[PDB]
């Protein structure tokens, strides 16, 4: 089986999930996620449900947990193959900061979007530039790619 | 006209400027002094980022004014 | 037990770093697929065989299963080679040891340098090949 | 060795016990009495064999971020 840590992590997830957050380990692989992230209120992604993977490394927790968005979403630190630029998942990582964390960080990150440290460079440049319109494109995305889907 | 820049180990060069010195002759000038390639320079003055094109007094640098060398990365 | 989509971007990050001398090459087909399924790859011919200094260009797809299961792939540059279908350059898995044994380990790379090793081999070597450039339909 | 640097700036000893409890948060167990723990400059604890793992990799306490190696 798992380490302890991993099973403890699921229990308390499934028990007590982030509101705002479904996530569930894969029947047959107790270290891969399937994630759906509400889009925030009050954000260019209300209304939005996106799907998202997670995946914990045979490293973990002393390697950042894997995380895309399979759900395309127009925001500067999320690329056109769903990968996040979210400095916990990299550089930033402790062993000490769980799955949970890494989840809200990521729902934060969609209410919070950073152009300053781009990902996707075009959406970054966009939303500096002309925020309000790079705003209303976020809207449409979610609309033509996070409904019903 | 006299300017101090400043790398992160806290070095100091001097440079020989004018107020119409535009960033480009300064990255250049900084280059032939540390062998750094322009493309790797990032000036920076008082918070604000320091653009190419542009020139000294448009940022109000002044005698004896202090500029922050870092390194200019592909982006994060 | 592997997740199809952090092993594909493991792929992607290593075919953009490019590997050894660039004999074989590999990128998505569509930049924007988020699935990963489409790829193409790039083969040069061998020395010392009929191949030799061809540049190949072939597609890759990279089914829901993999990498459990082998990904398909096609020749779009004419090639006669055994295990190649010679009106649609379809690679025959059965041909080609590393897809008719394959093992979840395995990757676009390895394909492609199995199929550049395949061109070296006693029975393809010398194999009369068509005019440069030329591609099925 | 990193393993030298860490006996320098660090406190390695045997946990004392016995709801009011304290938990490594790096594998997320309760250090029980007896236990190899290992105190950081920044006054954290943690089992000595989880935090050594990731010590090897980085000099800095996994819950406040501080480098072992700090002073003043
Ligand atoms: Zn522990
Ligand atoms: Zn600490």
């Amino acid at each position: 089986g798992l380490p302890r840590r991993i099973i403890k992590e699921t229990q308390r997830l499934l028990a007590e999930p982030v509101p705002g957050i479904k996530a569930e380990p894969d029947e047959s692989n107790a270290r891969y996620f399937h994630v759906v992230i509400a889009g925030p209120q009050d954000s260019p992604f209300e209304g939005g449900t996106f799907k998202l993977e997670l995946f914990l490394p045979e490293e973990y927790p002393m390697a950042a947990p894997k995380v895309r968005f399979m759900t395309k979403i127009y925001h500067p630190n999320v690329d056109k193959l769903g990968r996040i630029k979210l400095d916990i998942l990299t550089d930033q990582w402790s062993p000490a900061l769980q799955i949970r964390t890494v989840l809200l960080s990521i729902q934060a990150l969609l209410s919070a979007p950073n152009p300053d440290d781009p990902l996707a460079n075009d959406v970054a440049e966009q939303w500096k530039t002309n925020e309000a319109q790079a705003i209303e494109t976020a809207r449409a995305w979610t609309r033509l790619y996070a409904m019903n889907n | 006209m006299q300017i101090f820049v400043k790398t992160l180990t806290g070095k100091t060069i001097t440079l020989e400027v004018e107020p119409s010195d535009t960033i480009e002759n300064v990255k250049a000038k900084i280059q032939d002094k540390e062998g750094i390639p322009p493309d790797q320079q990032r000036l920076i003055f008082a918070g604000k980022q320091l653009e190419d094109g542009r020139t000294l007094s448009d940022y109000n640098i002044q005698k004896e004014s202090t500029l922050h060398l870092v390194l200019r990365l592909r982006g994060g | 037990k592997v997740p199809r989509n952090f092993r594909l971007l493991e792929e992607l990050e290593e075919g953009q770093k490019g590997v050894g001398d660039g004999t074989v090459a590999w990128g998505l087909e569509d930049d924007e697929d988020m699935t990963l399924t489409r790829w193409t790859g790039m083969i040069i011919g061998p020395p010392r065989t009929n191949y030799e200094n061809r540049i190949y260009s072939l597609k890759v797809e990279c089914g829901p299963k993999y990498p459990e299961a082998p990904p398909s792939v096609r020749f779009v540059t004419k090639i006669n080679m055994n295990g190649i279908n010679n009106s649609s350059g379809m690679v025959d898995a059965r041909s080609i040891p590393v897809l008719a044994k394959w093992q979840n380990s395995y990757s676009i790379k390895v394909v492609l340098q199995e199929l550049r090793r395949l061109m070296m081999s006693k029975e393809n070597m010398k194999l009369p090949q068509p005019p440069e450039g030329q591609t099925y339909n | 060795a990193v393993q030298n640097t860490i006996e320098r700036f660090t406190f390695p000893h045997k946990y004392k016990k016995d709801d009011t409890d304290e938990k490594c948060t790096i594998c997320l167990s309760m250090l029980e009495d007896g236990e190899d723990v290992r105190r950081l400059p920044c006054m954290h604890l943690f089992h000595q064999l989880c935090v050594d793992q990731w010590l090897a990799m980085s000099k800095k306490c996994p819950i406040c971020r501080v480098d072992i190696e700090t002073q003043l």
